[PDB]
């Protein structure tokens, strides 16, 4: 809750205020025609739910598309669901969730 | 031998399940169970052959004789099965799996076809059947409580609160409450049907009883419908009674020292004909007997070397 | 919200904010967007005119050779931006006399970023984009060929 | 000093380090960011072939899994003595329901 | 000889291994029998409307 | 062919001239017809079972999964160990064992199945003819 903590909600404004600088980057680098191949697992289908996955992510309504989340709260999702013991024990026995 | 008015038997990660009586803590029979955990076992209702269900195969076993193979077993699904149940006629049977799916066996061994699959978006893990057996309840780790009915095929959807899955839902045989519990402790009651004639399938909130601060894991009600008993991951079992849902009787386990914390969790519950006795089973490698009004316990059975996450018992119908 | 009635009213308010007062970075990349969103609009409505989406692209082109070389330094976006409108309505004739000027103007030392992205497409089979990629590409061995 | 890399996908490598250049250039123009000196550590990474590549190689570290190990293997520690802990208690790990895995974890 | 030990080995848990009844799970129902369904798993036995009190006579015995 | 069919089905499925390279010149007791003056063989549920043992024969020559093949080859010889009683299969088999590479310790599996054999036939017509 101190410097971790911090350090995620500042990090988080300064990617939602530059979305268009990221999002430019990513949409050259899904929609190549020889490297999103390993991504496919119409042909442009998957793509698409890709990057809208992605701008939701970078606009708050990522946990629920009804409403729109602010940075402290978004944050305290996220933390919430990565230290949770039923996510954590699913993981692989290599991942090694104990440590 | 299963010839006696009451049988009692649990399992769990030793991977062999014990027969037991309740007179003395004598063990009548132990059976073989490989390459599997028992996740829960129920008896037939024709009281002569009983199921026990882990890891994608519902192993049956012989109780008449002494068997100790799985004389019919069960194949076909690809995750663990959740519960097992029966037909109050012993005509099919009912499964819930964590592969989503809630299906019905045959039991007949000709081609009836009286099987029908039933699809949800999240694993399951609870099925109950309505007493009057053309009802069935679904739930999933989303906290959807699916109502499904058998003359039709469509079923109500109906979720107290998201986010938290549900784990456990009993009817009362009687019909007149039912109770389901999540992964916060939470009890809601809904009233049930009231629709006898054409089974309009309406449920009202009716109270909702805060306890369990922990996870719960099982919830029961007693054949006389007088009780509701609720297992909780805190070691301790809680009591309910049907007249204003107080605290009836509390029941624990914790031994009072830091220096355990939280030794084993407590799983199943069941209760006796007349609502009297109560049977508990906890992954302390063993299980007791306890008195819904003294508190203090009767007897204790400690044959197992692992944990037991599972018991069944039953015994006359009159009681 | 972007609505077929706002996305006109707000161009007339950013394209009077240029000519007010040019060399703010702020003012051309902001209005260059607007038209690139303004074509991504109209592309996904027809498809659930090729005269249509002209009076659009072309600006959009404009607008953005115009801040790339008002950045120099931090322009990632704006050279990138660039690539996508080239890559997908450069065939048209109108967009080579915009693209072909704009790339003269601009400083060589601004492609340098870019280069994974430009090896990428250098197959495209549509011969009227397919050369312009070479020449520049040229250009840089000329200045920079040990990056290349 | 390098590492030749063999049987493996660079050129996705490639443009996640043009992502992170990105990064570092946002939080460097931002006077909350820049005084509190977060970046992002790169290496470099030069694809030769479809898969093969060419990826540098930092230097002063090392993994965490060998940091971990070698502090318990010195105070007479078993590696895995939480996993050992969890197959005593339960040997069907693997197969455990949601809810019973809870408990052994 | 080798495979002859073999053989006959074989058919050593082949005794054990009839004792087991195994029923898969054939994917067909009564998909065409929608109007049948409304007694082939929908017997409704809405009944046992009088209820009936106890004695304790369960656990007389037990103790 | 059967090769390709079994794939996709299963041995009790099915069952709910099959030499394929058997002709009047490498086989040991159909060779006798018209030199020696023998009798013609004697005998749809049999036909399917030279296929199956036939096609695991070309199975075991790759040696890539040998376990499987040679479990495969001994449920046969135990559910119907009368299929392993004519002359006209070991030619068959014979015939195979040559043109193809087989290890030895597959070739010993082989060539050994059929040491406890009778093959009347062949014992009643070379009386005959002899006498
Ligand atoms: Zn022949």
């Amino acid at each position: 809750d101190g410097n971790y903590r911090i350090t995620c909600h500042t990090v988080m404004e300064v990617l939602r205020e530059h979305k268009d600088s990221v999002m430019a980057v990513l949409e050259a680098f899904v929609y190549d025609p020889l490297l999103n191949w390993r991504l496919m697992d119409a042909l442009n289908k998957k793509a698409i739910q890709i990057i809208n996955r992605v701008r939701d992510k970078l606009t708050g309504r990522d946990f629920s598309h009804d409403d729109t989340l602010d940075v402290p709260t978004q944050v305290e999702l996220l933390i919430k669901q990565a230290t949770s013991h039923e996510n954590l024990c699913q993981c692989y026995i290599g991942w090694c969730p104990f440590w | 031998v299963g010839s006696d008015p009451v049988i009692l038997a649990t399992a769990g990660y030793d991977h062999t399940v014990r027969f037991w009586q309740a007179h003395s803590g004598i063990c009548t029979r132990t059976v073989q169970h490989q390459d599997s955990q028992v996740n829960a076992l129920e008896v037939t209702p024709d009281r002569s052959m009983i199921a026990a269900a882990g890891y994608q195969h519902i192993r049956m076993y012989d109780l008449n004789s002494n068997n100790p193979n799985p004389i019919i077993s069960y194949d076909g699904v690809n995750k663990n099965i959740a519960s097992v149940g029966f037909h109050e006629d012993g005509r099919w049977m009912y499964t819930g799996g964590e592969d989503c799916t809630a299906r019905i066996w045959d039991l007949r061994s000709r081609n009836l076809q009286c099987q029908r699959i039933f699809q949800v978006n999240a694993p399951i893990n609870c099925v109950c059947l309505h007493p009057n057996q053309a009802e069935l309840i679904v739930g999933d780790q989303s906290g959807a409580i699916h109502i499904w009915d058998l003359k039709t095929d469509h079923n109500e959807q109906l979720i107290p609160e998201p986010e938290v899955s549900i784990t456990s839902a009993h009817i009362d045989p009687d019909a007149s409450y039912m109770a389901a519990v999540n992964s916060t402790g939470n009890c809601y009651v809904w009233n049930l049907t009231g629709g006898i004639g054409d089974e309009v399938t309406q449920l009202i909130p009716k109270t909702k009883i805060p306890a369990h601060t922990r996870y719960a894991l099982q919830c029961r009600f007693s054949p006389d419908s007088t009780l509701l008993a609720t297992c909780s991951a805190d070691q301790t079992c809680k009591i309910w009674r049907t007249s204003n849902f107080s605290l009836m009787t509390e029941l624990s386990i914790k031994s009072g020292n830091p220096g355990e914390s939280s030794r084993g969790w407590m799983w199943g519950c069941a209760f006796s004909g007349d609502s009297q006795y109560i049977v508990t089973a906890s992954s302390d490698n063993l299980a007791r007997l306890w008195c819904v009004e003294t508190g203090e316990i009767k007897r204790e059975y400690g044959g197992h070397q692992k944990a037991v996450v599972c018991l069944a018992f039953n015994d006359s119908v009159l009681g | 919200g972007i609505n077929e009635s706002t996305i006109p009213k707000v161009l007339q308010y950013y394209s009077a904010a240029t000519e007010h007062d040019r060399s703010w970075y702020k003012a051309w990349h902001a209005w260059a967007v607007m038209n690139f969103e303004a074509v991504l609009h109209y592309k996904h409505q027809n498809q659930a005119l090729s005269k249509t989406l002209l009076m659009y692209t072309v600006p959009a082109v404009q607008g953005f050779f115009r801040s790339i070389s008002l950045s120099r330094g931090n322009n990632l976006q704006d050279t990138l931006r660039v690539l996508t409108l080239w890559f997908d309505y450069g065939h048209w004739p109108d967009v080579n006399e915009a693209l072909v000027e704009g790339v003269k103007a601009i400083q060589i030392d601004t492609w340098l970023q870019v280069i994974p992205q430009l090896i990428a497409r250098i197959d495209t089979p549509r011969p009227l984009v397919g050369r312009l990629i070479h020449q520049l590409l040229t250009d840089i061995g000329r200045y920079h060929p040990q990056a290349l | 000093v390098f590492l030749l890399k063999g049987h493996e996908d660079l050129r996705q490598d490639e443009r996640v380090m043009q992502l992170f250049g990105l990064v570092n250039t946002l939080l460097a123009n931002d006077p909350t960011s820049l005084r509190k000196n977060l970046s992002i550590q790169r290496y470099a990474v030069i694809p030769l072939s479809t898969n093969s590549g060419l990826i540098g190689w930092v230097p002063h570290c090392d993994t965490l899994h060998a940091l971990i190990r070698d502090y318990r293997e010195k105070k007479k520690i078993l590696l895995n003595i939480e996993h050992r802990i969890m197959l005593r208690m339960a040997p069907d790990y693997d197969h455990l329901t949601l809810m019973q895995k809870v408990e052994v974890f | 000889s080798n495979t002859a030990q073999r053989l006959e080995r074989l058919r050593k848990e082949r005794q054990n291994q009839i004792k087991c009844k195994n029923i898969q799970w054939k994917e067909r129902n009564s998909k065409q029998s929608a109007q049948e369904l409304k007694s082939l798993f929908e017997k409704k036995s809405l009944k046992e409307k009088p209820p009936i009190s106890g004695k304790q006579s369960i656990l007389s015995v037990r103790l | 062919s059967f090769h390709l069919l079994r794939q996709q089905m299963s041995l009790t499925e099915i069952m709910n001239t099959g030499l394929q390279e058997h002709t009047d010149d490498n086989c040991l007791y159909c060779v006798c017809i018209e030199i020696l003056g023998f009798q013609p063989s004697n005998q749809m549920c049999r036909i399917l079972l030279r296929k199956e043992v036939l096609r695991l024969v070309i199975n075991l020559s790759s040696s890539v999964s040998t376990k499987c093949h040679e479990t495969g080859l001994l449920t046969i010889k135990e559910k119907y160990p009368q299929t392993f009683d004519d002359i006209c299969l070991y030619s068959e088999v014979s015939h195979l064992l040559s043109h193809c590479t087989f290890r030895l310790p597959c070739r010993r599996f082989i060539q050994e199945l059929f040491q406890d054999v009778q093959f009347l036939q062949m014992h009643e017509e070379a009386e005959a003819v002899l006498a």
